[PDB]
RNA sequence: GUGAACAGCCUCUAGUUGAUAGAAUAAUGUAGAUAAGGGAAGUCGGCAAAAUAGAUCCGUAACUUCGGGAUAAGGAUUGGC
RNA sequence: GCAGUCAAGCGUUCAUAGCGACAUUGCUUUUUGAUUCUUCGAUGUCGGCUCUUCCUAUCAUACCGAAGCAGAAUUCGGUAAGCGUUGGAUUGUUCACCCACUAAUAGGGAACGUGAGCUGGGUUUAGACCGUCGUGAGACAGGUUAGUUUUACCCUACUGAUGAAUGUUACCGCAAUAGUAAUUGAACUUAGUACGAGAGGAACAGUUCAUUCGGAUAAUUGGUUUUUGCGGCUGUCUGAUCAGGCAUUGCCGCGAAGCUACCAUCCGCUGGAUUAUGGCUGAACGCCUCUAAGUCAGAAUCCAUGCUAGAACGCGGUGAUUUC
């Protein structure tokens, strides 16, 4: 009574179960390795993810059975607004976990943080930090015996940081909050240097570069409770079944008088804390500019935007990270960016990218041209003005 | 860009775009987009349909 | 994968499964091949092997001169008609379905062909590429 | 007598997630409690100091 | 009226709007569909589904009890003015 | 069915590289028997389709040892079940036997898994035909043909969803644990070299890709179309035109957003401790010796870094805490 025609597995042992998940941000889950040598440093990040467009390249794989070529590529433009900085907490060292000791706040939290505290805003009385911000009055015994606090004990150390939702069009208003680590060393340097970001505002350029790589770990978009032809991806019917056929039919045998847990059953598709590898940076220019949609082998003044507008996002006038390939999450979601786990040298990262062209077409509609101008000066003049 | 204009509409596409067709004549097309590929293929002609622009070459509309 | 595939082929999305009477391209005489099996080609329950081109087939030919029929011979494809794509970005897919004899290696038995020929068949087997047509 | 029924939102004001609005019966409980305001003003009493302090109902022919 | 028509579709003269209803679009269903590239490779079996239809012109075999087969098979035309 | 001790013999002379005569000891019920313990006030019995888990008595992959192993090809074993194990014609097929692909197409178990999942081709029904046996009614483990497959809303199991109690409530969290996953090949170079008299003909790193599975995504091609968006058409209806109803969503052409496809694209990491195995030191056994004390390297093994839930009875940090 065996199998009698033997086939792999549907479905992953390693990623269930896949209820819906806790937090709408990610969970940062993992850190890398600190590095007490180097000098401090910021690891993670918080973003937008806005854009997912074409781009074209030349190949550098020397060697290989298309060099010097042309390939085209979805570039993942994850837009950011500056972040600043609220606070940091370090949490100490037991056998039983890694437990948060202390908090330290800056002295005048903006709009934008007052409003994730209370869940509700119009009836509230907005007395947040209030009884926390009479502390800064003193000779400076405010902070710092809790920052000796901080510097004569806890090994490990964060820092908490809220994006600032104001230059981003979306109708959110409400700031999201996480931590990130500091991967730095001598601990004292490492609040130090927190010491004087507090309630500043702290870019991109600080620690993602050039063809500096990082791993995305998102939260995936949801459709429901999804049935089990498409949970777990298996296998029809034929045509001639009664009683259902996006179903499966031999769940387990006789003993054990119970279903297996590893059996493809329906229920939920979306919603998890998916984590994808080893993506790659293109590109990343700079805030307050215009025209940094031209590149080296294009030339033509534009901007990043596609034409118009974005499909359900808006524009972009900020900061930005390309991001080769596709990371988890549809578009208005929140998506991190953490380093690299481990110093990749795969002969496939870490070789230079020269971008040729990067598009910026009409991306609602079956696009069909790039520079708005240009549409005006391909087909003339038209009966309006314009 | 790869410079390119349309064999069927005279239509700037940047690649990425439009499915390139060939023949037993060994004839290399390349469209635009979806819309003038199976607009052509059940064998229309182009030089009667307005949105191209040899049709405006024809009567001569914008030049 | 395949016995004699001096080079790679590349992911090519593949349309040409077991049972698909395609014609041939040659001057050999059987004009239709009927496609068999892939060299060195995936394995799971109740799929079917799918071809692509380049990767040789065990074709045998279906109606021709009556020499040749019920006879199992290595045969080659040169053209799909299914839309794939490329690297380059711009894409092809034909509109016949080719079909060429080569059969101790992929040497081949006929002395020419007719009609287009596809880019990846040109560097994969370089026999086929000494005596071309016009390649696209 | 709430099993497989269908749960919505506003019993978290009470305790319990499972609640409906039922309609023939708020027409007579309410319909009633006047008629029990009208015997206290016979009784001669407030209508504000006043709690319902024993509800009862049970099976009929 | 279109048409071959008492077929199918639409309306007039006569009759009803009677079937427990309101909100949302998850699975699985019931019904109706669509699918590129391959054409039975699926299954006991081309089971269900798809192609083919109407008239008009041409051409039509084995076999036969010469009455048939036969619309055999197979091509081509179809609007409006 | 599988595996052992024994060894006249074969193997060019050599029993044991491999095989083994005449004997002889066992092991699993993957078959068939024998027995009738359990149900005759009913366990849905063949085979196929769907799909999880397990055992190795290992077909391939990892790593080693032996040969009448010079290489290549093979055979014989050793740890290991982690990972794979097919597409077809015929038959109702289990097994049967052929064509083809491959790293190979290994052997089985889970009420001879699986009918409140299907299929009903086989079977034992009631219809019919035919051969044989009978005077006949009829028989036949003889052949062929047409023959309703019923209910979940209960409990438990499972997959997801919530949720009272704790001073209230809102953030920031940390890990107890539980699950775990990536796997194989081709080509270039190595190189026509090593090895070979020739005939033939490898490997480790190094590059580039591919096969099977898994996770995400919608730019791009394709699919989908009630957006009835736009355009055309047939029949009817509004005195005609425009403007539109009426065809179960009239039909046809295109296609936006959306959803999804190995039919589209991207991504799938390392570290320790170990098995077999080969050694160092080293006796008992003055030499000897991988083991008895220690020991060094070692597999696709295990456990960790990583990925996923976060205990609704595991816990912490920090706000604000009802003037009346």
């Amino acid at each position: 009574s065996h199998r009698k025609y033997e086939a792999p597995r549907h479905g992953h042992l390693g990623f269930l179960p896949r209820k819906r998940a806790a937090s709408i941000r990610a969970r940062v889950k993992a850190f890398p390795k600190d590095d007490r040598s180097k000098p401090v440093a910021l690891t993670s990040f918080l973003g937008y993810k806005a854009g997912m467009t074409t781009i074209v390249r030349d190949l550098d794989r020397p060697g290989s059975k298309f060099h010097k070529r042309e390939v085209v590529e979805a570039v993942t433009v994850v837009d950011t607004p500056p972040v600043v900085v609220v606070g940091v907490v370090g949490y100490v060292e037991t056998p039983r976990g890694l437990r948060s000791l202390t908090t330290v706040w800056a002295e005048h939290l903006s709009d934008e943080v007052k409003r994730r505290f209370y869940k509700n805003w119009y009836k509230s009385k907005k007395k947040a930090f209030t009884k926390y911000s009479a502390k800064y009055a003193q000779d400076g015994a405010g902070i710092e015996r809790e920052l000796a606090r901080i510097k004569k004990y806890a090994s490990v150390v964060r820092v908490l940081v809220h994006t600032q939702i104001r230059k981003t069009p979306l109708a959110q208003k409400k700031a999201h909050l996480a931590e990130i680590q500091l991967n730095g060393g001598s601990i004292s340097e490492k609040v130090d240097w927190a010491r004087e970001h507090f309630e500043k505002t702290v870019a991109v350029d600080s620690v993602f570069e050039q063809n500096e790589m990082i791993d995305a770990i998102a939260v995936t978009k949801g459709h429901g409770f999804e049935g089990v032809t498409h949970r777990w991806g298996t296998k029809k019917l034929p045509r001639k079944t009664h009683r259902g056929l996006r179903k499966v039919a031999c769940i387990g045998a006789w003993h054990p008088a119970h279903v297996m847990w590893s059996v493809a059953r329906a229920g939920q598709r979306g919603y998890h804390s998916r984590t994808s590898i080893n993506h790659k940076i293109y590109r990343v220019g700079k805030g307050d500019d215009e025209a940094n949609g031209a590149t080296s082998f294009d030339r033509t003044k534009k901007t990043i935007t596609p034409m118009g507008g974005f499909v359900h996002y808006g524009e972009i006038k900020n900061d930005f990270i390309m991001v080769k390939g596709c990371i988890p999450g549809n578009r208005k979601r929140i998506v991190t960016l953490r380093k690299s786990l481990y110093t990749n040298t795969s002969r496939k990262a870490l070789e230079e990218v020269s971008l040729k062209w990067i598009d910026t077409a009409s991306k609602f509609g079956k696009g069909r041209f790039q520079t708005p101008a240009e549409k005006h000066a391909f087909m003339g003049t038209l009966k309006k003005d314009l | 860009m790869k410079v390119e204009i349309d064999s069927f509409s005279g239509a700037k596409i940047y690649p990425g775009r439009g499915t390139l067709f060939v023949r037993g004549d060994s004839k290399i097309f390349r469209f635009q987009n979806s819309k003038s590929a199976s607009l052509f293929k059940q064998r229309k002609n182009p030089r009667r349909i307005a949105w191209t622009v040899l049709f405006r070459k024809h009567h001569k509309k914008g030049i | 994968s395949g016995n004699g595939a001096q080079g790679t082929k590349f992911r090519i999305s593949l349309g040409l499964p077991v049972g698909a009477i395609m014609n041939c391209a040659d001057n050999s005489g059987a004009r239709n091949l009927y496609i068999i099996a892939v060299k060195g080609s995936g394995s799971r329950l109740n799929r079917l092997p799918a071809a692509s081109l380049g990767d040789m087939v065990m074709a045998t030919v279906k109606k021709g001169k009556p020499e040749l029929r019920k006879k199992v011979m290595p045969a080659i494809v040169v053209r799909q008609a299914k839309s794939w794509r490329r690297r380059d970005g711009v894409f092809l897919y034909f509109e016949d379905n080719a079909g060429v004899i080569a059969n101790p290696k992929g040497e081949m038995k006929g002395s020419a062909i007719t009609g287009p020929v596809g880019k990846e068949c040109a560097d994969l087997w370089p026999r086929v590429a000494s005596n071309s047509g016009v390649v696209v | 007598f709430n099993s497989s029924i269908g749960r919505t939102a506003q019993g978290k004001e009470f305790g319990v997630t499972k609640a409906r609005w039922p309609a023939k019966s708020v027409k007579f409980v309410q319909g009633l409690l006047q008629n029990a305001a009208a015997n206290a003003e016979a009784k001669g009493l407030d209508a504000t100091k006043l709690y319902v302090s024993h509800i009862q109902v049970n099976q009929a022919p």
